[PDB]
């Protein structure tokens, strides 16, 4: 990440991996 | 491009966290007739699942906002940003109900095939159903009942208690019956059955699919937890 | 629709993290031509450096993956990093035009000129990263003079430990470290922001105070990361 200025529930179903 | 190619294109695109992208490339391999590869298949689902996952989550952010207030304009401002969500939201499910309905489960020769895709119908029929109101609603809670009743009494006969996906169909078929159903019991009862066939089982995991195996088994726990308390 | 009307959809945009509707709603505020409040010009920064912000983050993992190959690979990730540089480019040059027939001609007061042409330096650093050959350094710059105008101006008319003067030594100083590749100028930048602002503590404001140690510890961070 560039050091600049920084710019300032769920079900329970299958999480669905990601690769 | 090539199937190799979009397939190519379409992990790039996930590495780019860039989901729409993934999307189109899968669905033009989808479109190409063919039976897709494991590989292919999941490529498929994680694009559609984060498109449609931005839109649901978007959707409760604004509906929730909508209802907690106050000014009948910023009410009407919170309705009709809802509604073009939902409006995406349907346009995406549509795209990957047609998907399987015509490419997809009418070539899935196989009964591990049949039970994903048939649970994927589920799926979006769900998510649906979280965002239908009134006369059209039963009719879609069905058409979700439905498909999850066939990838069931498939996955019931011909997978064996362990199989990753015959889990995660119960999983996703018990949330199915809590949320949309308002059914907590028979939630409980279908949780509870999947687990405890599987622990019945345990002699039946594969080198491919402990680690997914006992994953989801955990997560069935972890439901029953929450639900039971 | 009305001026509200939008501001109203872009903070519901906001909340939904749909960046793309936001930044477009505040695009059409930017477009009725009146000059931006504080609040709106803090809604339209922030859309835009979200929409902007995710394409320079897929373009660092597709550059990235692209020089680490073979090829026919190297030429699809080399064909998607050019799809993502043009959607890039589009965004920044959306903001630049918004700059330059908008905001800063209608900056009335030291304070947002030096924001909008701080922000002109940004977008321009954003075109720089992306850059190559002939283009390049007539990017570069355009993005220093907008920095410089900038600086001289905070220099002149605001207080050494006003958050929007210390968030422009900030950035500025990040432009000669990471684009004109002068870590002794970016120190020395950032350094002197630093020194300058505990030299005049007495100035921290209740509005402010927060904001401004903020970023004099970000000043911090980047010196103690560089002289590393």
């Amino acid at each position: 990440r560039t050091p600049s200025l920084p710019t300032p529930s769920k079900c329970g179903s299958l999480g669905n991996i990601h690769h | 491009m090539d199937k190799n190619e979009l397939v190519q294109k379409a992990k790039l695109a996930e590495q780019a966290e860039r989901y729409d992208d993934m999307a189109a490339c899968m669905k033009s391999v989808t479109e190409q007739g063919a039976e897709l590869s494991n590989e292919e298949r999941n490529l498929l689902s994680v694009a559609y699942k984060n498109v449609v996952g931005a839109r649901r989550s978007s959707w409760r952010v604004v509906s929730s906002i909508e209802q907690k207030t106050g000014a009948e304009k910023k009410q009407q401002m919170a309705r009709e940003y809802r509604e073009k969500i939902e409006t995406e939201l349907r346009d995406i499910c549509n795209d990957v109900l047609s998907l399987l309905e015509k490419f997809l489960i009418p070539n899935a020769s196989q009964a591990e095939s049949k039970v994903f895709y048939l649970k994927m119908k589920g799926d979006y029929y769900r998510y649906l159903a979280e965002v239908a109101a009134g006369d059209d609603k039963k009719g879609i809670v069905d058409q979700s009942q439905q498909a999850y009743q066939e990838a069931f009494e498939i996955s019931k006969k011909e997978m064996q208690p362990t199989h990753p996906i015959r889990l995660g169909l119960a999983l996703n078929f018990s949330v199915f019956y809590y949320e949309i159903l308002n059914s907590p019991e028979k939630a409980c009862s279908l949780a509870k059955t999947a687990f405890d066939e599987a622990i019945a089982e345990l002699d039946t995991l594969s080198e491919e699919s402990y680690k997914d195996s006992t994953l989801i088994m955990q997560l069935l726990r972890d439901n029953l937890t929450l639900w039971t308390s």
